[PDB]
């Protein structure tokens, strides 16, 4: 071997994705044409007078209707759509990866206890293989490429595009005037638009942290859960942002006008739209400093809140250039990183630092320094676990009761500028969070059994409860049809039939209690199997509801709570053949009557 | 040895002017530095004394072809007594002294793109004694005043305020700061009596031990056996 | 499951790469020889109602005679000793005293610097793991005298892993109640009070019945190589006296009560035997900063 | 809202306020000087075989020759001793000893008065209160090292509220599991095994979690001034034997387990300074009693 | 009734009989000088960068000249100290030094065998038993210091006894918080916080309330007549040493964290009064053997 010189070794350093112009301009195109490639707004404007006719047939009671004639509620129902959408997609795969995991328990123990020396990323490739688990790669090229058309993130700025904005009636009140009032919204909407950008967690970068500790295969699957519960909390307070009538702030990073090859700082100021919780991020040479900062209770003002975890001192009013960014990863995920950096300081360089923390914050990239990313996902596991220095639950609490103070005093505010009607046009009160607000989720389907087309939907698991209606609406180029809907739990499922087209048919009503769990024939779930089977599909929706408005919500669960009790969700994968269904087949019916398979013919 | 042996910034710098870089340039092959490696020492301990390898030991490493290895290269020469494997250079820079190297641009050498910070690290300041840190600083001193980069170097100081401390009073091009210098550079020196024929447990501090024991004996016979050779040249 | 660590075992801080050579060593040894004359010659001068004994003494340590109207400082040595103290706890430390300046104040005495001609016995209990199953709590607490206290709350009998590490001596345990402890794939014997364990024996079962809580006293030995002059009384009060005068405050350091806890979690660190020929001269610094300091008070 | 507090801080009794002069600091030095040459004088006799050097050493101490058939109690000199030491624990004790005595006694060498030169490094732990929420259980155990159990029953984590007084130069937390520990109306830092604090700084806010009870260790050192000729381990060996030998039994006070625990008692109190002068003198006092007696057992 | 008693002072193996009379008192005591000499001289050879001192040193603890290829371990005179501090531990151990050694060695300096010139204090704390009723749970912990938790789950206050024996001087007694104790047949005090007590008094007897559990620090001195030689430091540092290099070892023995565990632990058993007098020779001869070793080092 020649000698090495160092040519090959800065060609795969990391780059300064956000301060760099042209790095930024390159990833927003790319993140708008994903977008806009799944999701389309002339498709969207079409679907409209759909969607606001199937929204009216579910008769709701008044004061809890969505009326999607309005601009505002439509804005609002599009954003909320295609988040729940994303989020729900991540908790199927979630419970397909756990019931893997569960099949495979002899040989995952295997893995846990004997190999401890390896890596996370290591250890996770060795535990998707040993599952089928259908993603079997753990880079982030392999988890762009086996991406679904629901998973790609929100981008607000197109979704915002071409809204009427700013439409004044002076002292109107004829029905002509309100109806052009109700077809635009305020100047407020448009900016909360403008800095929303959803993030949502894949399984596969999950298990990394997941694993990193446990010893056991229940220990593994406590800790996905765990931070799925977490997630999906954040998710929630996200879209609540948007609906309480006030701009939401956007991230950003401060650099000298000049900077100075040898005294050049980096202040990073996070401000997670899904979270409680922000960090800003200080770098003066080699010295890494952080603070942790509510969301909450912020004041005109100052834009931070109380800081609740401190890691050295942070200046926020350094002067310089700001470059606005939206960060690809969650606040824990960013903290994990930013304490494990703080180890490294000494043993990394200027560069490196630098680098590292912003691929991670802007392109959601793992570094590649195989101790650096090891000590990153034990921090991620941490600020998960019940000894975590961030008490979540508490903070995320303050949001919601801070978000709907906010909501209460900007109404009150608008009924004293203006009437109670224009103060219902631009602040509506059905639009309380993703979970709480009536929504659709329209399924998508690529399995067809005997010519139908199988639609599958996840019931649960809620964190809200209350009395909860699921309704399915069926698009099919036939004038006459029959659809079949399964609803399959830990023993027998219900095999409904339908046959109604274009209008919403309710199939399932669940009363869910405080703990979040419901009893579905006797039994106790946390979670239900929807599959709507239909011949020569168009379009399947299933709507979502709750009988009162702004539902109480259930405590997250923590890791404790999720290894106390143990559902089965292996039924779930198992399936019926409608085209030889019979009248006797339909109704509920448990497993004992069935043979090995044929799970649609009871046994004679 | 004869460079280690300098206690002063002019014997030093006049020692550079009539040293060739060839000397500053090992020919031996050697080994890879930033090595985790068990040593013995049974002087001291039964079992294998745990150390890592570095550039600012007395031995010879292999050397990267870029300018940066040669720079290190010459440092490494200054603070530890030996040079790296950087070969085939060429004649004519080899020919050159060590000090038109640092501070003339008749050379053909560029090295506007040094960052001093990473050749700090790649050399181990962090285990350097404060004789060896004044040799090193001065070598940066004379390289950024050759590129127009004082700014640079009086700012890379300021960052590290513990090598500002022990920063070189002297500004190159000025012939009366050299003249009043009172700085002590002698790594290697007619050793006190108290030194004894006794082995240490790190890697430098042997290799700094072996020079130093060495030093009286080179000092009586290297005249004789440099002009044994030098003669009828 | 569930792991316990002792508290001081935990992160140790590198230590300092400076200071560490012969000639270095030769300056300590020297600093302390000098230091124990200044006190001697104090209690002489108390005696003899004359200032003879101790003006020799401020002398010889500090190259100047004591003067009334000049605050005494030790001098240029008393300089030099504090800050080869700084050096050696942290590689961060300037270190800038010059080797001139070393090896002019190891030309006072006559001293040989050998930090190898003796023994010390540390008494630090080192719990690298206590391993233990569900539904059971383990607690560890203290460093000269470790107690473990574990509760057994299921239904049957635990078994729970200690390990002491491979480098303590011995290790003694006792209980509050007998129990039984044995090695890795070993027969139980019957229930005593004291053990009397070899850390290098593999990791050791204790079984936990149910009921009232088991509480188990460890204490462990282990000898270090040390100077002749080491004293550890006088160790132990420098290290008190240097954090007080704030010697010990740099960026990125560990803090420990006392400097049998430095040494032992520096020697587990991993590759800790670079760390404990460091830690030894820094411990023979710290006693000639106490007799020093006892002496000339600032 | 409960409050826990250290035992050996309760209730401080008044001590002596006599024998505090400069004539009496005087005999109290030279009795330290004449007791330790007794202990030495000792030795030398066992090393040859002449009572000399111990016949001139008892002469000096007890102005009496020494003879056989004689219990060698130690003459004026360790009456006198003895009943200081019984003043300077309590105003209580009477002042028995006249001036003209302690006088005569103090005439025998020439010492100086001076008490306060030194000074010494004591490591009592002064925890001065804990203040918990309704929902915890807070418990303190031990003077030299101090270890706080705190569990919490509630539904949310509980904030503790440590005070250290402000006479400690350095406290030294250990934890049985990382903790969090900030100062008041400041952030609270990631979880930490070890924290370094100085009690000046104020009031510390511990977060306890609900789960296991967390187990706090605390190790402190307050610096004393003290004469040069104080040794801790003497002082130590005297306050025993004082105690053993019935002369700190009046009515009306306070016992502790050490000088220790004594002196820091007593600065924790209303006239803080002006205690721990008279308590220093005791020390010594206490000094002289050890080595004297152990020459000359009765 | 529930019985705690401290785990230290269960079950005192038998010391040894031997190497108990004034011959062999006299060589422990020659033995101890000569040591310090030994330690003394190397520090002088250290000083001085000449081995005179030492050599001579070593040449009266040794009786031979030291020669280079042979290791120093201190002679005839280490082999006699080592074995017959192993007598004295239990009296398991042989006893296989000559009479003939004992006298000769014994005869290198002039010294007195007397082991009774002065006194020591030890702070062992004696817990001979703590009897508890049937709702309470005790627990002792520590040796120096002595912990007791006490809780209480009944319906009413109980009553729990302290037994410190009879041997130790004072106890001094301190509380997490304040309680009541007093001896028996005696009206209960006040709540306080210490209490010093005389362990001849009698039992003693704690109220334990209803509630938090109350925790009990126990410190204890006692007085053991010793030689004016004698120094608790050096004593304690060669018990650690004699362990490390397993001298103790020996069937069915009991093994004991400090010296002063083991010293106040045979001073409670049967016949302690004679038990100690032989522990404090093998106080005086770890002491000799500490400062040899510290002077010649193995690694």
């Amino acid at each position: 071997r020649t000698v090495a010189d160092g040519t090959f070794n800065s060609m795969i350093m990391p780059r300064a994705v956000i301060a760099n112009e042209r790095e930024h301009f390159m990833k927003t195109r790319i993140d708008k044409i994903e977008h806009d490639l799944n999701r389309s707004a002339k498709q969207e404007m079409m679907d409209r007078q759909s969607l606001a006719e199937d929204y009216n047939a579910l008769n709701l009671a008044v004061g809890q209707e969505i009326k999607l004639d309005i601009a505002t509620q439509h804005q609002l129902n599009r954003l909320g759509s295609a988040m729940y959408k994303a989020d729900h997609e991540r908790e199927t795969e979630l419970t397909d990866l756990i019931n893997r995991i569960r099949e495979n328990e002899v040989t995952v123990n295997g893995i846990l206890e004997n190999q401890k020396a390896i890596t996370a990323a290591e250890r996770a490739d060795l535990l998707l293989e040993v599952v089928a688990s259908t993603a079997k790669s753990v880079s982030a090229a392999g988890r762009a490429a086996a991406d679904g058309s629901g998973v790609v993130p929100v981008f607000g700025p197109s979704v915002a595009n071409g809204i009427k904005v700013g439409i004044d009636i002076a002292d109107s009140v004829a029905e002509a005037a309100i109806a052009v009032k109700e077809s635009g919204i305020i100047t407020q909407l448009n900016d909360v638009y403008h800095a929303f950008q959803s993030v949502h967690v894949a399984p596969n970068d999950v298990i990394k942290p997941a694993a990193v500790v446990a010893g056991t295969s229940t220990e593994l699957i406590g800790n996905l859960q765990a931070i799925y519960s977490r997630l999906r909390s954040h998710s929630d307070i996200g879209f609540k942002k948007a609906t309480v009538g006030d701009v939401i702030p956007n991230s950003y990073m401060i650099k000298p006008v000049n900077s100075t090859e040898y005294a050049s700082w980096q202040l990073y100021v996070i401000h997670p739209v899904q979270g409680s919780l922000g960090l800003v991020v200080q770098l003066m040479g080699d010295a890494l400093t952080y603070n942790v900062f509510a969301q909450y209770g912020n004041t005109s003002a100052s834009e931070f809140g109380k800081t609740v975890l401190t890691g050295g001192a942070t200046n926020t009013a350094l002067e310089g250039t700001k470059v606005k960014f939206q960060t690809k990863v969650t606040a824990q995920q960013a903290l994990a990183l930013t304490m494990a950096l703080k180890d490294a300081a000494s043993m990394l360089s200027q560069g490196e630092l630098i680098g590292y923390f912003e691929q991670y914050i802007n392109l959601a990239l793992e570094p590649d320094n195989l101790s650096l990313q090891d000590n990153m996902h034990k921090y991620h596991h941490l600020l998960t676990s019940q000894n975590s220095p961030i008490d979540w639950n508490y903070h995320d609490e303050e949001m919601h009761k801070w978000l709907d103070s906010r909501k209460t005093t900007n109404y009150d505010a608008m009924q004293k500028k203006d009437g109670t009607v224009i103060a219902d046009i631009h602040i509506p009160k059905v639009f309380n969070d993703l979970r709480n607000t009536t929504l659709h989720c329209k399924l998508e389907g690529k399995q067809t059994i005997a010519g139908y087309t199988v639609y599958e939907y996840l019931i649960g698991p809620w964190a809200h409860y209350g009395d909860i209606d699921y309704s399915v609406v069926v698009d099919t180029l036939n004038e006459e049809t029959k659809w079949y809907c399964e609803v399959i739990g830990i023993d027998g499922h219900l095999l409904i039939e339908k046959s109604v087209q274009h209008k919403p048919e309710k199939i399932l009503e669940l009363t869910v209690n405080d703990s979040g769990v419901t009893s579905f024939n006797g039994r106790n779930h946390d979670r239900l199997k929807l599959k709507v089977y239909v011949k020569d599909s168009l379009s399947v929706k299933v709507f979502r509801n709750w009988i009162g408005i702004n539902a109480p919500r259930v405590k997250t669960k923590m890791f404790n709570d999720h290894i106390g009790v143990k559902y089965d969700y292996s039924h779930f994968d198992k399936n019926i053949s409608p085209a030889h269904l019979t009248l006797t087949d339909l109704g509920w019916h448990t497993w004992d009557q069935y043979n090995a398979g044929n799970w649609t013919n009871i046994k004679p | 040895m004869d460079v280690l042996s300098k206690g002063s910034l002019k014997e030093l710098l006049a020692h550079l002017e009539k040293t060739p870089l060839e000397e500053a340039i090992s020919y031996r092959i050697g080994t890879v530095p930033y090595q985790n490696v068990l040593i013995s020492r049974n002087e001291y301990y039964n079992q294998l004394y745990p150390d890592t390898t570095s550039l600012i030991d007395g031995v010879s490493r292999e050397g990267q072809r870029n300018v940066n290895g040669l720079i290190m290269s010459i440092i490494s020469y200054v603070v530890s007594g030996s040079g790296h494997y950087i070969p085939n250079i060429g004649f004519m820079l080899l020919r050159r002294s060590i000090l038109d190297i640092l501070t003339k641009h008749d050379t053909g050498l560029v090295t506007n793109n040094l960052n001093y910070g990473i050749i700090a690290r790649n050399l181990t300041v962090s285990k350097m004694n404060c004789e060896q840190r004044k040799r090193m600083l001065i070598c940066f001193k004379l390289l950024a005043y050759k590129d127009g980069n004082q700014n640079d170097y009086e700012i890379y100081l300021n960052q590290n305020i513990p090598l500002k401390q022990i920063a070189p009073n002297f500004i190159p091009g000025d012939m009366r700061t050299v003249i009043h210098n009172q700085d002590q550079l002698a790594i290697v020196g007619i050793p006190a009596y108290r030194l004894t024929q006794s082995t240490e447990l790190s890697i430098r501090d042997d290799n700094a031990k072996s020079y130093k024991l060495g030093y009286v004996d080179w000092y009586n016979s290297n005249s004789f056996l440099r002009e044994r050779s030098e003669f009828n040249l | 499951a569930n792991r316990a660590t002792s508290a001081f075992l935990d992160n140790p801080h590198p230590v300092g790469v400076n200071y560490v050579d012969e000639g270095s060593r030769q300056f300590v040894a020297v600093a302390e020889l000098l230091a124990s004359k200044l006190i001697d010659s104090s209690r002489e001068s108390d005696e003899s109602n004359s200032d003879v004994p101790f003006v020799q003494a401020y002398s010889k340590f500090a190259d100047d005679n004591p003067r009334h109207l000049r605050v005494k400082t030790g001098g240029k040595m008393a300089n030099a000793l504090t800050n080869v103290i700084r050096s050696y706890y942290s590689i961060n430390a300037p270190a800038i005293v010059p080797q001139v300046e070393i090896d002019r104040l190891a030309s006072k005495a006559t001293v040989s610097g050998d930090m190898y001609n003796s023994y010390a016995i540390f008494n630090s209990v080192p719990i690298v793991e206590v391993l233990s199953p569900a539904r059971t709590t383990v607690s560890i607490v203290g460093s000269d005298r470790a107690d473990v206290t574990m509760l057994n709350t299921g239904a049957g009998a635990a078994n729970i892993t200690f390990n002491f590490g491979q480098i303590a001596e011995t290790v003694i345990l006792k209980g509050s109640v007998p129990f039984q402890l044995a090695r890795l794939n070993q027969p139980m014997p019957a229930a005593r009070f004291t053990y009397k364990l070899r850390p290098l024996d593999g990791p050791f079962i204790v079984v936990l019945p149910v009921g009232n809580p088991l509480v188990i006293s460890a204490t462990a030995a282990t000898r270090i190589q040390v100077p002749l002059a080491f004293n550890k009384a006088l160790v132990e009060s420098g290290f008190q006296t240097a954090m007080n005068d704030g010697l010990f405050d740099i960026q990125n350091v560990n803090y420990y009560s006392s400097f049998d806890e430095f040494i032992i979690s520096q020697y587990h660190a991993q590759d800790g035997i670079n760390r404990v020929s460091t830690c030894v001269i820094l411990g023979l610094a710290l006693q000639a900063y106490d007799q020093m300091r006892r002496a000339l008070p600032v």
